[PDB]
C-alpha cells in the first residue's frame, strides 16, 4: 500500500503563530487524504477530507492543500486549544496512516507550586509507605526532583510521571511517589522532597519531619 | 505573401514560403457535412490545386485573403 | 448528536477471545457504514474492518481469519468478535462512522475507544490511600490534596473530584508500571476557606474488577 | 469473491451518468488513447476498388468517478462490465465505402480500480482504396480508414494514437495479398461551421500488394 510519512515529528510554536504540517506519500494518493485531531482522552475528530475540504463544524482557521504525493495541513493562527496530535491518512489504495505530529505550544516561565505529603495511616497498616510530592502548573518542561531522607539522598523507589501540557495555561504537573518499606520508612525521619527548575537560582524545597 | 493555413490549430497566418505565390481555400463534404457543414483546408501553392467534381477551391495573390468563410479577410 | 461508544472487557487472557460493542445514537446503521479500526502500542492506527450499510461485511485480509463482524440494527448496535488473540493486540480500539462518494469511502466520526490489554495477568483492585497535608499557614485562596490510587491492573482508572464539581483545577498524573502493577495520583487545588469547612472527596473506579471507591480527605 | 464484486459494481453505478464526460472540472479534456488492430481481409473487390476488413478499435482512457480501493472489495483490482452502462467518447469508423459509419459491436469493458477503462470492440469496415500506378508489374492498393469521435471536439476529446502503425499482432494473412506498408497519422480538422473550434482524427493506412 501507499506510506506516509508526517512532519514535523514535534512541532513548537506560540499562540498566534501559523504552523504547517506536511505529509508524504511513497506513491501518489491523487487528493484522497484526510487529516484528524487527537487530544489525549477525547474522540479523534476529523478535520479535513479530500485535500482541502473543511468537515462541517471545524473552526476557518484549519486549512488543507497539495496535489500527487505531498499535502500540507495548515493552522493560520494557533490556539490554546489546539494542543493535539495531527494524524493524516489515505483512503484510495487500502487505509495507511501518518505516524502523527505533536504539538506543544511555546509560552512563558511559569514556577512550579510544590507541596509534599506523608504516607497515609490506612497505607501503613499494609506494611508500605509511600511518600508523594506534586510540582503543579510549570514551564518549561525542565525539572530535577531529588529525594533526601535524614540528609543523604535517596534513588531506589522513585517512580516519576508528567502530565501532557494543560490546555487552558500550557503548563506541566510532575508528581515522584517515593515508595519504600514501613521498617525503611520510620527508620529514618527527616523526609525532603528538593525541586530544581529554571524559575529560581536556589532549589524550592518541601518537607516534613515524623507528624506536623 | 501570408497565407493562412490549417496545418496548425487554431488556424495559423504563416508565411507562404518563396516558389510558391499563391494562396488557398479548399472545401469539400465528408461524412459530417449535414452538422459540422463543409471541411476547410487552408495553405500555399506552387500553382491554384486541383478541383475535383466534389471539391471545391479558390485562390488569390493578395495577403490574408483565404480566410475561414465566417472570418474576415484581407 | 452522531456519536458512537465503544465498550469492552479491559482484560482478556491470551488464547482467549475479544468481543467489542460499539452503540451507536443521531443516525441509522442501514443508510451508513461503521468500521473498526485500532492502534496497537508504538503503533499507528490499522483498519479491521467494515460493517456495510447493505448488511454484508469486508475484513482487513491479514485479519479474515481472526475476525468477525455483526450489528443489531433494532439495537443500533455493531459487534466485533476476535480470537487467537497475543499481547501484539494490546491497544486502543475505536468504532467509526464511514462517509462514501460513489465507491470510495473514509472515515468520519469516532467514537471515544477503548484499551484492551492482552494479558496472563489477573485482574487486580487499587487501594485508595488520602493524601492530606500536614501544615496549614494561612486563610489563602489555594490548598492542594490527592488522591493516590496504588496497586491495579488493568488500566485504566477513571478519577473524579466530588462528582462533577472539579473543572480544569484538576491534575491527574499519569500511571507508572513498577512490578507489573499501576500507580497513579490525582490532586485538586481549593482555597484554603473551602478545604477545612467542606467535604473534598475524590472518587476513584477501577471497572475491570468492579471496585467505585470514596475516600473523604481528612484535615 | 462475487459478494464484493456485486456491492462494486452496485456502488459505481448508484449515481453514475453516461451523459456527462468523465472530468473533475469542465474546462478539462479526456485524453482517449487509440489502437487499431487489423483483423483479416474478408472480401476484396475488385471491380468496384472496395476491401472489407475485420478489425478492433482499441480504445483506453480514465473514468474518474469509477475508481475504488480494492480493499473495500475484498482485494479486487478489476471488473468486466458491459460498455453500455458507461459515458464512452462515441469513437467511429469512416469513408465506410457503402453506408456512412462502420456499426462497432458493444463488448464488455475492463476496468481497473484506477479507473481505467479498456474495450476492444469489434467492427467490419469497407474501405474503398486507390490504385497505386507508381511501378505496377505486381498491383498495389491503398486502402485507408478514418476514425474519430461523432459529436465531441478535440477540446472535449483529445484522441491519440497507441502507435505509429496499426496493430498487427493478431493479423491473419493472405494467400494472395501482403500488407507492404501501413501508418497511423493523427489530424487537426477545421470545418465550416465552426473556424475556433479543432476537431481530430487518425487516419489508418495499409497499402496491399499481390503475391506472384
Ligand atoms: C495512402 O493513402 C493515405 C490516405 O490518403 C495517405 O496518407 C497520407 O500519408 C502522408 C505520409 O506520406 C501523410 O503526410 C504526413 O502527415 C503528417 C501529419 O500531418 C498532420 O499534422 C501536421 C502537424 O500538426 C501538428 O503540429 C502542429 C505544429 O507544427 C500543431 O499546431 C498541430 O496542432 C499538430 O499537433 C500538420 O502540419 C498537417 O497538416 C497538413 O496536412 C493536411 C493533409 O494531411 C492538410 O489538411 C493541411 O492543410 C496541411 O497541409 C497534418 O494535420 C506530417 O507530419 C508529415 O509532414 C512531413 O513530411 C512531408 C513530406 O513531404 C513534409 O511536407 C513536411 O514538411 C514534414 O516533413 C518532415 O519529414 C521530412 C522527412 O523527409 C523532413 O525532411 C522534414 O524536416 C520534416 O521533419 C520534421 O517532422 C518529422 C515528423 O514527420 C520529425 O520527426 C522531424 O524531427 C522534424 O521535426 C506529412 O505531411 C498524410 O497525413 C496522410 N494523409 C492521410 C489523410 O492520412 C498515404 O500517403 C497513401 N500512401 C500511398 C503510398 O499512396
Amino acid at each position: 500500500d501507499i506510506v506516509i510519512t508526517q512532519s514535523p515529528s514535534l512541532l513548537s510554536a506560540s499562540v498566534g503563530d501559523r504552523v504547517t504540517l506536511t505529509c508524504k506519500g511513497s506513491q501518489n494518493i491523487d487528493n484522497y487524504l484526510a487529516w484528524y485531531q487527537q487530544k489525549l482522552g477525547e474522540a479523534p475528530k476529523l478535520l479535513i477530507y479530500k485535500t482541502n475540504s473543511l468537515q462541517t463544524g471545524i473552526p476557518s482557521r484549519f486549512s488543507g492543500s497539495g496535489s500527487g504525493t505531498d499535502y500540507t495541513l495548515t493552522i493560520s493562527s494557533l490556539h490554546s486549544e489546539d494542543l493535539a496530535t495531527y494524524y493524516c491518512y489515505q483512503y484510495i489504495n487500502g487505509y495507511t496512516f501518518g505516524t502523527g505530529t505533536k504539538l506543544e505550544l511555546k509560552r512563558a516561565d511559569a514556577a512550579p507550586t510544590v507541596s509534599i505529603f506523608p504516607p497515609s495511616t490506612e497505607q501503613l497498616a499494609t506494611g508500605g509507605a509511600s511518600v508523594v510530592c506534586l510540582m503543579n502548573n510549570f514551564y518549561p518542561r525542565d525539572i530535577s526532583v531529588k529525594w533526601k531522607i535524614d540528609g543523604t539522598e535517596r534513588r531506589d523507589g522513585v517512580l516519576d510521571s508528567v502530565t501532557d501540557q494543560d490546555s487552558k495555561d500550557s503548563t506541566y504537573s510532575m508528581s515522584s511517589t517515593l515508595s519504600l518499606t514501613k521498617a525503611d520508612y520510620e527508620s529514618h525521619n527527616l523526609y525532603t522532597c528538593e525541586v530544581v527548575h529554571k524559575t529560581s537560582s536556589s532549589p524550592v524545597v518541601k518537607s516534613f519531619n515524623r507528624n506536623e | 505573401i501570408v497565407c493562412h493555413t490549417t496545418a496548425t490549430s487554431p488556424i495559423s497566418a504563416v508565411t507562404c514560403p518563396p516558389g510558391e505565390n499563391l494562396c488557398y481555400r479548399k472545401m469539400w463534404c465528408d461524412v459530417f457535412c449535414s452538422s459540422r457543414g463543409k471541411v476547410v483546408e487552408l495553405g500555399c501553392a506552387a500553382t491554384c490545386p486541383s478541383k475535383k467534381p466534389y471539391e471545391e477551391v479558390t485562390c488569390c495573390s493578395t495577403d490574408k485573403c483565404n480566410p475561414h468563410p465566417k472570418q474576415r479577410p484581407g | 448528536e452522531v456519536q458512537l461508544q465503544e465498550s469492552g472487557p479491559g482484560l482478556v487472557q491470551p488464547s482467549e477471545t475479544l468481543s467489542l460493542t460499539c452503540t451507536v445514537s443521531g443516525f441509522s446503521l442501514t443508510s451508513y457504514s461503521v468500521s473498526w479500526l485500532r492502534q496497537p502500542s508504538g503503533k499507528g492506527p490499522e483498519w479491521m474492518g467494515r460493517m456495510w450499510d447493505d448488511g454484508g461485511t469486508v475484513y482487513n485480509s491479514g485479519l479474515k481469519s481472526r475476525l468477525s463482524i455483526s450489528r443489531d440494527t433494532s439495537k443500533n448496535q455493531v459487534f466485533l468478535k476476535m480470537n487467537s488473540l497475543q499481547t501484539d493486540d494490546t491497544g486502543t480500539y475505536y468504532c467509526t462512522r464511514d462517509e462514501r462518494i460513489r465507491a470510495i469511502n473514509w472515515f468520519a466520526y469516532w467514537g471515544q475507544g477503548t484499551l484492551v490489554t492482552v494479558s496472563s495477568a489477573e485482574t487486580t483492585a487499587p487501594s485508595v490511600y488520602p493524601l492530606a497535608p500536614g501544615t496549614a499557614l494561612k486563610s489563602n485562596s489555594m490548598v492542594t490534596l490527592g488522591c493516590l490510587v496504588k496497586g491495579y491492573f488493568p488500566e485504566p482508572v477513571t478519577v473524579t473530584w466530588n462528582s462533577g464539581a472539579l473543572s480544569s483545577g484538576v491534575h491527574t498524573f499519569p500511571a507508572v508500571l513498577q512490578s507489573g502493577l499501576y500507580t497513579l495520583t490525582s490532586s485538586v487545588t481549593v482555597p484554603s476557606s473551602t478545604w477545612p469547612s467542606q467535604t473534598v472527596t475524590c472518587n476513584v473506579a477501577h471497572p475491570g474488577q468492579q471496585h467505585q471507591r470514596w475516600t473523604r480527605k481528612l484535615c | 469473491k462475487s459478494e464484493h464484486e456485486t456491492r462494486l459494481e452496485a456502488k459505481l453505478f448508484k449515481d453514475y451518468s453516461s451523459v456527462v464526460r468523465p472530468v473533475e472540472d469542465h474546462r478539462q479534456v479526456v485524453e482517449v488513447t487509440v489502437g487499431l488492430q487489423l483483423i483479416q481481409l474478408i472480401n476484396v473487390d475488385e471491380v468496384n476498388q472496395i476491401v472489407t476488413t475485420n478489425v478492433r478499435l482499441k480504445q483506453q482512457w480514465v473514468d474518474y468517478n469509477l475508481k475504488w480501493n480494492p480493499d473495500d472489495y475484498g482485494g479486487v483490482k478489476k471488473i468486466h462490465i458491459p460498455s453500455e452502462k458507461i459515458w464512452r467518447p462515441d469513437l467511429v469508423l469512416y469513408n465506410n465505402a457503402d453506408g456512412d459509419f462502420a456499426i462497432v459491436k458493444f463488448t464488455k469493458v475492463l476496468l481497473q480500480y484506477t479507473g481505467h477503462i479498456t474495450w476492444t470492440p469489434p467492427a467490419i469496415f469497407k474501405s474503398y482504396c486507390e490504385i497505386i500506378v507508381t511501378h505496377f508489374p505486381f498491383d498495389e492498393q491503398n486502402c485507408s480508414m478514418k476514425l474519430g469521435t461523432r459529436t465531441y471536439d478535440g477540446s472535449a476529446v483529445a484522441i491519440n494514437p497507441e502507435s505509429d502503425q496499426p496493430d498487427l499482432s493478431n493479423f491473419m494473412e493472405s494467400g494472395e495479398w501482403v500488407i507492404k506498408e501501413s501508418r497511423g497519422w493523427k489530424h487537426s480538422v477545421t470545418y465550416s461551421c465552426c473556424p475556433d473550434t479543432p476537431y481530430l482524427d487518425i487516419t489508418y493506412h495499409f497499402v496491399m500488394q499481390r503475391l506472384p
